[PDB]
């Protein structure tokens, strides 16, 4: 998991890259509101280190000596609001895209497909916005049971941890939907307007970055698909057991 | 005269939390001319039977305004608003119902006032389009979250459709703290997180109407 | 100003040769954060297995006396889960206790208490 | 006696909505003691005249205060409620008031009702606690939104900030509707998105005094 997190790097590339393609539109409220949404947009590096960082701080208390039925997720605590931080920004650059993009629809672009189809598009960003968010409200929920857990319903979320597993795989085909879409309208705006050059410069890079989220995004669902059941199996060791494993500040005890 | 408002329910297991259908029914019925409607007429069951409400249950079975009517026989253009109490039993019946689809849209089409709260919130999600696009794809709304969900006992497929719906839905951010009260009103619907957003909710239907 | 009187073990020629006066607490706080602060009712003596401790052998030259304690618990720390103050408590002071129990107060695990 | 509620206004460059203003003050002050107030109070520039809300500002002139009380002057605790119209001047005056933010962090300490419409809800900028961290964060909300702000926009930092400050808080949230009534009510704090959204959600925090 750790090695396939460090696979968002191509994420933040390509946003780079989407800064520069906003750029690229600059000469082809608008002109403010893109330097604005760039200097927004150059946040997201300092927004997503940590979540790789606390990633690795969970594996870094994963290691032996220790239990970790649920002992380790304090390290899950931070990630979580690391990946908080992450879809924090990705909801800030969520509104901002899309009038971003009716912008660009405002841009010449005679053909009305693509003006409809970059519609669309925007739509199916907010699309995987949506589950990514779903996603985060989820894991931070996943968090509570490291700390203070007044709610104790162990089996509701055993449960639980097959929704991401669903959700995430999809989320794979719903990234996949924004790369064909992406593919030819990326394509079509490479064609018709001129400076062709800068236009394959920002478009081969979002491409293929996409395409390797892509994988990344199937690597993560393969994961998960296998590990699903080692989890839940591995969360509850018997029955009404679950519980006890789960009682606050007194695993810190044990471990102690 | 005075206004005429649609109350479509489950009439299925479990089917309404009593505290919910109190407020509702009688602070909306001195204020407008209620409907009640469930898929086939079942009897209704009460979710959340308590103490201070035994008398005035029993009361409301008493009533003879206590059938519910088959849904798919009802005009909407008599009914100048539409009022949904927190009913657990929408998650099966409600959310699937087509006829809900029917006249919500019809709702829409009018831009006529739309009242929703708690589980019954639920139900909007009913409101396809021949495409998956949503008749309320604009709108701003609230509803229950994953807090609530987990917080309750939340297998056999409960909540779960409830999550899915979420996610179709957009612009529509559940809020968080789910013992909190939640009201939300965006263009003549307004929408209730909870049984504890019964309350105001209909008020803001009240106001809608006024 | 305020204190609280401790006796402290020495530790010499391997076994036998405990002695020393109750020596102050000055100014003790209920510090940590599974360590509850007891108001001590009651302490038990008990012979100290002294030589248990030397092949324990933690390095102190003055060891702390008493360790069968009942009082009341006057506060706790932030993480503590089974104990409110006011409580009414009897217990074991740990063999390597930070604080003896020959002493009105003490500041001890909370796992080692019961009601 | 009837209770009182504060009002909060810009004095600044931007200025103060008129119908805005009018539909908070009029309903609420009859059903509680309104009392307007700005930072130095500094007398009022009205924004979007029109024929609808002339004849009330020239009541507003003609009425017997018609100079604002000092905001910098006003402890909270003897106000039930606090109430903030919408005003696009809210950067300089409001949203760096420190006397606004010890008031709010009362408010949210005593969670007292408090409701801020439109371009008010910039307002309450300055309202962040002893750390980086806003009083409000893990309230559910509306904000005036970034459509609004493009729309007609006069773009500088100014426009940036506003909406970006609940932008920055991810448990904060912001629903983006053009020229919509929009009413979000959670739990004593009341939101509306726009000079539109004013009628219900003052209606609202008088319910929430009801």
């Amino acid at each position: 998991a750790l090695a396939f997190v460090q696979d968002l790097v191509t994420a933040l590339l390509n946003f780079h890259t989407y800064t520069e393609q906003r750029i690229q539109i600059f000469p082809v409220t608008i002109s403010p509101l893109n330097q604005k949404f760039s200097q927004y947009l150059h946040e997201n590096a300092s927004y997503v280190r940590p979540l790789e960082e606390g990633m690795l701080h969970l594996f870094e208390s994963i290691t032996e000596d220790t239990v970790t039925v649920l002992e380790t997720t304090v390290k899950l605590k931070t990630f979580s609001e690391h990946l908080t931080s992450y879809i924090c920004f990705l909801r800030k650059i969520l509104p901002y895209q899309l009038k971003s993009l009716e912008e660009e629809c405002e841009s010449s672009l005679c053909t009305s497909a693509l003006r409809a189809r970059n519609l669309e598009l925007s739509q199916d960003m907010k699309k995987m916005t949506a589950v990514f968010e779903k996603l985060q409200t989820y894991i931070a929920l996943l968090a509570l049971p490291s700390t203070e857990p007044d709610g104790l319903l162990r089996t509701n979320y055993s449960s639980v941890l097959t929704n991401v597993g669903a959700a995430l795989h999809g989320f794979h085909d719903v990234m996949k939907d924004i790369s064909k879409h992406y593919s030819q309208k990326a394509a079509i705006e490479h064609e018709l307007p001129t400076a062709t050059q800068k236009l394959i410069t920002t478009n081969d890079c979002i491409l293929s970055s996409v395409v390797a989220l892509t994988n990344g995004a199937g690597k993560i669902a393969s994961f998960f698909s296998n590990n699903l059941d080692y989890f839940i199996a591995s969360l509850s060791y018997g029955p009404k057991a679950a519980s006890g494993f789960i009682s606050p500040l007194s695993a810190e005890c044990m471990l102690q | 005269n005075r206004p005429a408002c649609l109350l479509v329910a489950s009439g299925a297991a479990e089917g309404v939390s009593a505290q919910s259908f109190l407020h509702c029914f009688t602070m909306a019925s001195t204020a407008f001319n209620l409907q009640v409607a469930t898929p086939g007429g079942k009897a209704m069951e009460f979710v959340d039977v308590t103490e201070s409400n035994a008398r005035w249950v029993q009361d409301f079975r008493l009533k003879a305004y206590a059938s519910p009517a088959k849904l798919e026989s009802i005009d909407g253009a008599r009914y100048h608003a539409l009022l949904i109490p927190s009913c657990p039993g929408a998650l099966t019946d409600l959310a699937s119902s087509g006829s809900l689809a029917r006249i919500l849209q019809h709702f829409h089409s009018e831009s006529k006032p739309i009242c929703a709260v708690g589980h019954g919130v639920a139900a909007l999600c009913c409101a396809t389009n021949e495409d998956r696009s949503w008749v309320f794809d604009s709108y701003s709304l609230t509803g229950p979250s994953v807090c609530e969900l987990v917080r309750a006992p939340g297998f056999a497929r409960l909540p779960l459709v409830v999550e899915d719906f979420v996610k179709d839905s957009g612009a529509c951010f559940s809020a968080s703290e789910p013992d909190a009260v939640h009201v939300v009103l965006d263009r003549h619907l307004v929408t209730g997180q909870n049984a504890s957003s019964t309350v105001p909710a209909v008020q803001n239907l009240l106001f809608l109407c006024g | 100003h305020h204190h609280h009187k401790g006796l402290y073990f020495q530790q010499s020629s391997t076994d036998e040769e405990i002695t020393f006066v109750f020596q102050e607490k000055e100014d003790l706080p209920v510090t940590e954060d599974n360590f509850v602060k007891l108001q001590v009712k009651a302490c038990a003596l008990s012979q100290i297995n002294t030589k248990l401790l030397a092949e324990m052998k933690m390095k102190k030259d003055l060891f702390p006396v008493g360790r069968e304690i009942a009082g009341i618990v006057l506060d706790v720390g932030s993480k503590v889960s089974f104990f409110q103050p006011d409580d009414e408590v009897v217990g074991i002071l740990p063999l390597d206790s930070e604080d003896p129990g020959l002493c009105e107060v003490v500041r001890v695990h909370e796992h080692y208490l019961v009601h």
